[PDB]
């Protein structure tokens, strides 16, 4: 049972991908978790909120070395785990495992990465069968992330997700009326709220990513005011950084992943929620 | 099969050619452009060296299937039939003002909705311009495998592919049956309006012991490569107007344009399928990319 | 069943599809020989793997190992020779691990071919071997003849020897590289007045080769045949070659020299070295090359200590010296690293007065140095001007250079000095860590990253034991516990961390008194997180308490946890119980 | 003034080999470096315009300051130029100068030697592009000129593939020699000697085994085609080799070896495919259900190619036995919406070509 997660936990610790039938247990014991929670998963204070770890393994690990070790470090996840194909793997593994080993200390929200055909796209589906040969790995992850809850309501006055705001919906009621277990179109309210970004420029307007809609500061101002939210925290954004504020302090977005790609060198950032809900932001460079 | 090489009219692509003349005060300048579609916002075109602005006829055909939009495919100077006032003149300022005035001449009183696609150094040429912002209606630029310093990078990539190929064919049949063996462009109809423009008419084998030559000469151009590439990516992205990029692969792209793509500022869609080739290799799938992007940004409404 | 029926399963194997199964039967070959008879596995099993087996390169190696391994099966020395055609053609194969492990194997069965039977199968493999047309069976050959070598006759001996001249002069640069890998052995193997009449010729011609690769191996070579030579005929023998290798255009050549220089100097002898390989290195550090600078570096502390002892001072002084200062300025950050690593044991061989007028300034520009990895260099191997000289001269300048090393902006630069930390605390003293060190050790432990704080519990892990725990007691426990009132949960659980580390050492009655009190009353922490590992705490501390106290107070919290709304308390609260026995 | 311009040739080339180059300080003899610079820039520019101005005492000094300003040991490859310019200019001035018609080359064969060559040859593992670039075009021009040259020109070269196949596996020239020997091969007489078939048996079949093909491969794929274009004859050991060297783990390079069969079977001739399916066939039966999708896109294009169904429809019926296990196989599972339209219309093509 537990002894076996630890293991698993233990063996990806030391950069071993687990096996086929280790994985589709723990995809099948995390869907039995995710389905018990709503698409707006409420957090408690405190909480630490990384942005898109993107598969670099060795960076997660370094997060991990700066801000602690579940259980120790109770972690929020913006998503985005799935990206170039270095060691994606390693760290979708590692992060479902510990999910399932810990369902309260660890959240983990959906990046608008985590769909079959981003997956594809983006070559994790290619290190799934350079890994395993087998695609059934690929297939129990897409399966997972289909369940993985949209949105974190950290202790009722906070609202993070990977994306941004999404002008269908005006109140969180709206969210928690969706469904997630669904494949991410290129449209509707769940695809604005994972692909939508903060721009100056006041009002919703088309977003320049290809998916979403950019909204102004105005609008992210009567958002909160309306849902009696104190921040809105996201990702999908570069910080160079690693964590910018924008629309009057009301916008902040986190990148968790240093030097992504390994060549930009962008600083990378994590935002710890103490006890009080007071936001504070830490940085580091890539792991040699 | 597939052993007809006999040329596919412009006019199934384009309805209309109009050879645009207008005469400087260096002289007289003629166009050669090709204007398609009754109403919409026009689709401006740029191909890059050793191509035609008729290669884009069938990628051109594609969109008439998706978008109903006035469509010009511009020919560039000293390249294909275009009649040059100064063919060794090839300055990128003087692109720049080449096209400016290429969009004066064609209506220059009332500008219509125009939003530019180019490819290779087309789309250097396009986001030149759009930095001189001389068209005064800008929707959307479109560039096609164009990053300055992968470019800068793999010059010789592109000069020995384009070079593979014999400076000199005995017919355009021959041209075609080359671009159809060997695969470069996927569409024989594609090849067969491409190769029209692509060749005019009039590295070495070391042993032991008229017919149609190359239009674009490769030595002129490998000297004047640096200048059209220099800063294209800081002038991209300072671009006001929307963009949208395909490229094969997500690794290609370069560090600044990485940075900024991810940042959010442009987005970008990655096809593998195609090669040397890329605008043509699957001009379907880039038509249908293009026409998404409009009916998203609400320039061009569907059919 | 069939008679050849192993051979008939080995022949649809070798049929079969499965390169994974030819792979099993090749490993399974050894039980495969063992059942069937000696001389029906010489007879035609022998014969059929020489001729038609082709295999995957892996599968070849295990074969390779397989082969080596039949020298028992085959009947023992008397029949080895019947082995020989087997491994020959799997020397010839274009795969080179399996040419080198088909070598190694005829290498070990050398020895059990006996003298006539070595000259009579196994010389014959070696000429054919060198004269082979491709340029991997000389390759092979050339490790063969230093095994064929001791055993066999004078005359054979001599045709030996004029193989291995034909092959030294190949036209091939792979067959001369091999050559000239193997040529040190070879000298070994040859008597000292063949030695003399034919290796220094020869290896004179290999280190003028026009290959830059083929000159450096015979700077390994150069080795070997010193040890060889008697000392006296080294200055008219191998020393010029080496003088002309010292000075090669190459940087690479220079690179080899500098690497194996002190190998050279032990086997050449401290007279030549004075003479003749002082100038030699003062050259190699003033290179123009910064790798063969940064190579010279790392040989420092070595080649000063095989100086002799009489004027190792005044070399080192007059010579050494000023190229040390002058390398002490390199613009290259690796060969100031190297020379930081290597250049302190030379304190031990100047003596501490020379130290302080000289070493002891160049130490304290060291300390300076920009780069990092530099001043962690020159603090790793500090025993040796402690020994030397005294602490407080040190001290005194280290103590600022330690306070900026700690407090520098990247985290991993403060984990390193964190981790070579308890040695600098030994060597100083406890009241030198009292009276500054004990405020960065409680930067550290509040530091926001978590990497910081677990290697500071260690650290503190090693200062109680090395400073005894009435030290620690006076002074960290107090401390550990105050920090345990920050508001932010994560410094809280780090009280907790270092509670766990310090229990073992600590003892029992320190434990029972001070911190239990303080793990119980953090027991009823709002956070799940501070309460489980509270939790977690008590159960790596149980074994230590008395079960007196273990009953009264430990068991009733622990029952108090385990009934909780959050899950992870609850099952680690249960753990910790059946851990301690407690329920 | 000719003489006189000669005599201050001469001058300014021993102006440019002594230490005034960009690689010495380019603040000391600062208007030193810069006439240097324009020294090179005017020689250049000398021996363009004006005509008959190669003399024979002229070659010595050109090739000593070639010698000088680029014959040196490579830097550390600390990888795992300010003085660019300079070197780029007395690399063009080299190459005009081989370029120029009144160049001997029977002149200059004493001054041009093995060791020449050979120390020609090990700079190409530089790691600049640019660098590599006029080194293949020097060689170019070299082997083309200097008939004595060539048989040591090619036994080194061999000499450096065996040392990369088998020993170091790090060299950064391996394209540029690849593409100046698929000219030379392009030259070679009809019937090839023993030499030319070892070098492609023992040393271009080779080259795919090693790890980093990639970087490469589109040079090694033409000299390939180039000999199987020379002699059909060589074609069905190669491709068997091709069969051997498959990688069996590394799907890109799954990729890279179909481009390599695909222009293969486009140059292929009836007989040696007949010979060479059953292998060949297998691996493809292989590829197109293996997982990755870009090795299954790419041996579905192989359907789309012409050359291939008509060889195929030649000989049905020992394909098809082969094709249909793994075609009905990928048949029963499909994700991609581009494979599954691929893998039918493998289907229907199948079922037109026999039934």
């Amino acid at each position: 049972f537990t002894k076996e997660l630890d293991q698993w936990i233990e063996q990806l610790n030391e950069c071993k991908q687990l096996s086929e039938s280790q994985v589709k247990s723990l995809c099948e014991k995390a869907k039995e978790i995710l389905t018990k929670e709503s698409n707006v998963q409420e957090v408690r204070c405190p909480v630490t909120v990384c942005g898109d770890v993107h598969g670099q393994f060795h960076d997660l690990m370094e997060l991990f070395r700066i801000g602690g070790k579940s259980p120790d470090t109770n972690y929020l996840f913006m998503g985005d785990y799935v990206d170039r194909g270095y060691y994606s793997v390693e760290t979708v593994t590692l992060l479902v495992a510990l999910k399932v080993r810990y369902r309260e200390r660890i959240t983990i929200l959906r990046g608008n990465h985590e769909s079959r055909q981003i997956t594809q796209v983006y070559g994790f589906y290619d290190e799934c069968l350079r890994k395993y040969g087998n695609a059934n790995v690929w297939k129990y992850f897409t399966d997972l992330f289909d369940y993985l809850p949209l949105t974190a309501l950290v202790d009722g006055q906070i609202f993070c997700l990977h994306g941004g705001l999404s002008p269908s919906i005006d109140t969180l009621d709206h969210i928690r009326a969706l469904d997630r277990l669904q494949e991410v179109p290129h449209e509707g309210p769940m695809c604005d709220l994972l692909w939508s970004d903060p721009d100056d420029r006041g009002g919703w307007g088309i977003s320049p990513r290809g998916a979403g809609y950019t909204f102004g500061q105005d609008i992210s101002e009567t958002f909160n005011h309306a849902n009696g939210l104190t921040l809105v925290s996201r990702a999908h954004q570069l910080v160079m950084e690693g964590y910018n504020w924008c629309h009057d302090r009301n916008v902040v977005t986190i990148f968790s992943a240093p030097n992504y790609c390994y060549r930009c060198g962008n600083q990378a950032a994590i935002m710890e929620l103490d006890d009080t809900l007071k936001y504070s932001f830490l940085q580091f460079d890539p792991a040699p | 099969r597939k052993r007809d090489f006999s040329p596919v009219p412009w006019s199934q692509y384009f309805e209309s050619m109009e050879d645009v003349e207008v005469e400087n005060e260096t002289g007289k300048d003629t166009f050669r452009v090709y204007k398609s579609g009754s109403e919409g916002p026009v689709l401006l075109l740029l191909h890059g060296g050793g191509h035609s602005a008729l290669s884009w006829a069938v990628f051109t055909a594609a969109i008439i299937s998706r978008v109903q939009c006035r469509i010009v495919a511009l020919d560039l100077r000293s390249h294909g039939e275009t009649k040059v006032k100064n063919p060794e003149d090839l300055s990128a300022e003087t692109m720049a003002k080449d096209v400016g005035n290429v969009v004066e001449a064609m209506y220059g009183d009332l500008p219509p909705p125009i939003m530019l696609i180019g490819h290779a150094m087309g789309g250097a040429i396009a986001v030149h311009t759009a930095s001189s912002n001389l068209v005064p209606s800008l929707l959307g630029l479109c560039m096609i495998d164009v990053v300055e310093g992968t470019a800068m990078d793999a010059l010789n990539s592109m000069q020995n592919f384009l070079r593979g190929r014999p400076k000199t064919f005995k017919s355009l049949e021959n041209a075609i049956e080359w671009s159809v063996k060997s695969g470069q462009i996927r569409n024989l109809e594609s090849a067969r309006v491409s190769m029209v423009g692509q060749v005019k008419q009039c590295v070495e084998g070391i042993i032991e012991e008229h017919p149609y030559t190359w239009r674009i000469e490769l030595a002129k151009t490998e000297k004047y490569w640096d200048g059209w590439f220099r800063g294209l990516s800081n002038l991209f992205l300072s671009c006001p107007i929307p963009k949208l990029l395909l490229l094969a692969g997500v690794d290609r792209l370069d560090k600044d344009l990485t940075i900024g793509q991810m940042q959010g500022k442009f987005q970008m869609q990655v096809l593998p399928q195609c090669g040397h080739a890329v605008h043509e290799d699957a001009p379907d799938k880039v038509a249908e990319a293009v026409a998404t992007f409009l009916i998203r940004h609400r320039f061009a409404e569907p059919i | 069943d069939d008679s050849l029926y192993p051979i008939a399963v080995l022949i649809d194997e070798l049929r079969n599809e499965d390169v994974q199964l030819r792979l099993n039967s090749i490993k399974k070959l050894s039980t495969i020989a063992l059942a069937l008879g000696v001389e029906r596995t010489r007879s035609e099993l022998l014969p059929f793997l020489t001729d038609t087996i082709y295999d995957e390169d892996e599968v070849l190696l295990a074969l390779a190992e397989q082969l080596g391994t039949f020298t028992t099966l085959v009947g023992g020395p008397e029949y080895v020779h019947c082995l020989l055609p087997p491994l020959e053609s799997l020397a010839t194969v274009e795969e080179t691990v399996v040419r080198d492990k088909a070598v190694e194997s005829l290498r070990a069965i050398s020895h059990e071919h006996s003298p006539s039977d070595l000259e009579a199968h196994f010389v014959p493999l070696v000429k054919r071997l060198a004269g082979g047309d491709w340029f991997t069976s000389r390759t092979s050959a050339c490790g063969l003849f230093s095994v064929c070598y001791p055993r066999v006759s004078s005359a054979v001996k001599a045709e030996l020897r004029q193989y291995f001249r034909n092959l030294c002069s190949d036209d091939t640069p792979m067959v001369r590289r091999a050559a000239a890998s193997k040529l040190g052995e070879f000298a070994k193997v040859l008597e000292l007045d063949n030695v003399k009449s034919e290796i220094i010729p020869m290896f004179s011609n290999l280190a003028s080769d026009e290959q830059d690769s083929v000159r450096l191996l015979a700077v390994e070579a150069c080795v070997n045949i010193a040890q060889l030579l008697p000392q006296e005929d080294l200055e008219a023998l191998v020393m010029p070659t080496l003088r002309q290798a010292a000075e090669d255009k190459s940087w690479r050549v220079r690179y080899m020299v500098a690497d194996k220089f002190t190998e050279l100097q032990k086997a050449v002898g401290p007279e030549i070295t004075k003479t003749d390989l002082v100038p030699a290195f003062q050259n190699l550090m003033k290179d123009c090359e910064a790798e063969v600078r940064a190579a010279a570096s790392h040989k420092v502390k070595e080649f000063c200590e095989n100086l002799s002892a009489d004027c190792r001072e005044n070399v080192i002084m007059s010579q050494i010296l000023p190229c040390i200062k002058e390398l002490v300025s390199d613009a290259n950050q690796h060969v100031k690293s190297a020379l930081a690593s290597v250049i302190m044991g030379l304190s031990p061989i100047l003596g501490k007065d020379n130290t302080i007028e000289h070493l002891l300034p160049l130490f304290l520009a060291q300390l300076k140095d920009e780069c990092p990895e530099v001043r962690l260099n020159i603090i790793s191997n500090l025993d040796c001007v402690n020994e030397v000289i005294g602490i407080r001269q040190l001290s005194q300048s280290l103590l600022p250079a330690i306070v900026e090393l700690a407090e520098d902006a990247k985290w991993r630069v403060r984990l390193a000095i964190i981790e070579y930390m308890p040695l600098l605390a030994g060597q100083l003293g406890v009241e030198f860590f009292d009276e500054k060190l004990n405020s960065l050790c409680m930067a550290w432990l509040v530091d926001h990253v978590y990497a910081i704080r677990e290697a500071a519990t260690s650290n503190l892990k090693k200062l109680v034991e090395k400073f005894g725990k009435e030290w620690a007691h006076a002074t960290i426990i107090p401390k550990v516990l105050a920090m345990s009132g920050d508001p932010n949960y994560l410094h809280r659980m780090t009280t907790l961390f270092c509670i766990n580390v310090l229990s073992e050492v600590c003892g029992q009655d320190i434990t029972t008194k001070h911190m239990l009190p303080t793990v119980l009353r953090m027991a009823g922490d709002p956070v799940a997180n501070v309460r489980f590992n509270v939790a977690k705490s008590l159960q790596k501390i149980g074994p230590i308490l008395d079960n007196s106290t273990l009953q009264s107070e430990v068991k009733p919290i622990l029952e108090k946890l385990t009934q909780d709304q959050d899950v992870d308390v609850k099952y680690f609260a249960q753990e910790a119980l059946t851990v301690l026995s407690l329920a | 003034p000719p003489a006189d311009q000669e005599k201050l040739f001469i001058q300014k080339l021993r102006q440019c080999c002594v230490l005034f180059d960009f690689v010495s300080d380019p603040l000391s003899d600062l208007k030193w470096k810069e006439v240097k610079r324009a020294a090179l820039s005017e020689m250049v520019e000398y021996i363009t315009h004006n005509r008959n101005v190669i003399t024979e005492p002229i070659y010595p000094e050109v090739v000593h300051m070639f010698a000088v300003n680029m014959f040196r040991t490579l830097p550390p490859s600390s990888n795992p130029e300010a003085a660019w310019p300079h070197l780029q200019l007395v690399y063009e001035f080299f190459l005009r100068f081989l370029e120029s018609p009144d160049f001997q080359p029977n002149i200059a064969k004493k001054y041009i030697d093995q060791k020449f060559v050979l120390q020609l040859l090990e700079l190409f593992d530089s790691e600049d592009p640019r660098e590599r670039d006029f080194l293949k075009t020097t060689l170019h021009r070299i082997y083309g000129k200097f008939l004595g040259l060539r048989a040591y020109i090619r036994k080194q070269i061999n000499n450096i593939f065996y040392r990369f196949i088998y020993e170091t596996e790090h060299h950064n020239g391996i394209a540029e020699l690849l593409e100046i020997l698929g000219s030379i091969i392009n030259g070679f007489a009809l019937p090839l000697k023993e030499e030319h078939k070892i070098f492609l048996l023992k040393v271009l079949l080779p080259l795919h085994k090693v790890k980093s093909l990639s970087v490469y491969h589109p040079q090694l794929a033409y000299c390939v085609v180039q000999f199987l274009e020379k002699d059909s004859t060589l074609t069905e050991p190669v491709v068997m080799a091709l069969l051997k060297y498959w990688p069996k783990t590394h799907s890109p390079k799954e990729v890279m070896f179909l481009n390599e069969l695909e222009e293969i079977l486009d140059v292929i001739e009836p007989s040696e495919f007949v010979k060479i399916m059953e292998p060949l066939f297998r691996q493809l039966a292989k590829c197109v259900s293996s997982p990755h999708f870009q090795v299954a896109e790419r041996a579905l294009y192989y359907w789309n190619n012409e050359y291939i169904m008509s060889l195929i429809s030649d000989n049905a019926a020992k394909i098809l036995p082969i094709m249909f296990p793994s075609l009905y196989r990928n048949s029963k599972t499909h994700w991609n919406k581009t494979i599954h339209g691929l893998i039918y219309n493998a289907l229907k093509l199948f079922m037109e070509m026999n039934q």
